């Protein structure tokens, strides 16, 4: 009867926690390389566009 | 054929030992026919005859 607020209420940025596995999810800080890899075959030639 | 009114240009190349450019030639012919294709530069190798 003294807790407080739990982190999903307290915690910055936008944080969402859940438990059970113990999680923060979608946290807003910093950004994320994304490097994608693509084949040829997915490509078109300039003169085929 | 007689060929007048010629512009040429190059969408896309690149130096690649294999054929890596593409050259397209706007063209106003007299009449139907077949018609000979040479590239008057060393440096350049034309893959059409």
């Amino acid at each position: 009867k003294e807790r407080g607020a739990s982190l999903q209420h307290t915690a910055p940025f936008g944080c969402q926690i859940a438990t059970n596995p113990v999680r923060a999810m979608n946290c807003a800080v910093g950004n994320m390389p994304i490097s994608i890899d693509i084949p040829d075959a997915a490509f078109t030639r300039v003169v085929d566009a | 054929p007689s060929l007048t009114d010629m512009s040429c240009e190059v969408p896309a190349c690149t130096h690649s030992s294999d054929f890596g450019g593409v050259a397209i030639i706007k063209y106003a012919a007299s009449k139907k026919g077949k018609c000979a294709v040479h590239s008057m530069t060393n440096a350049v190798t034309i893959r059409e005859a």
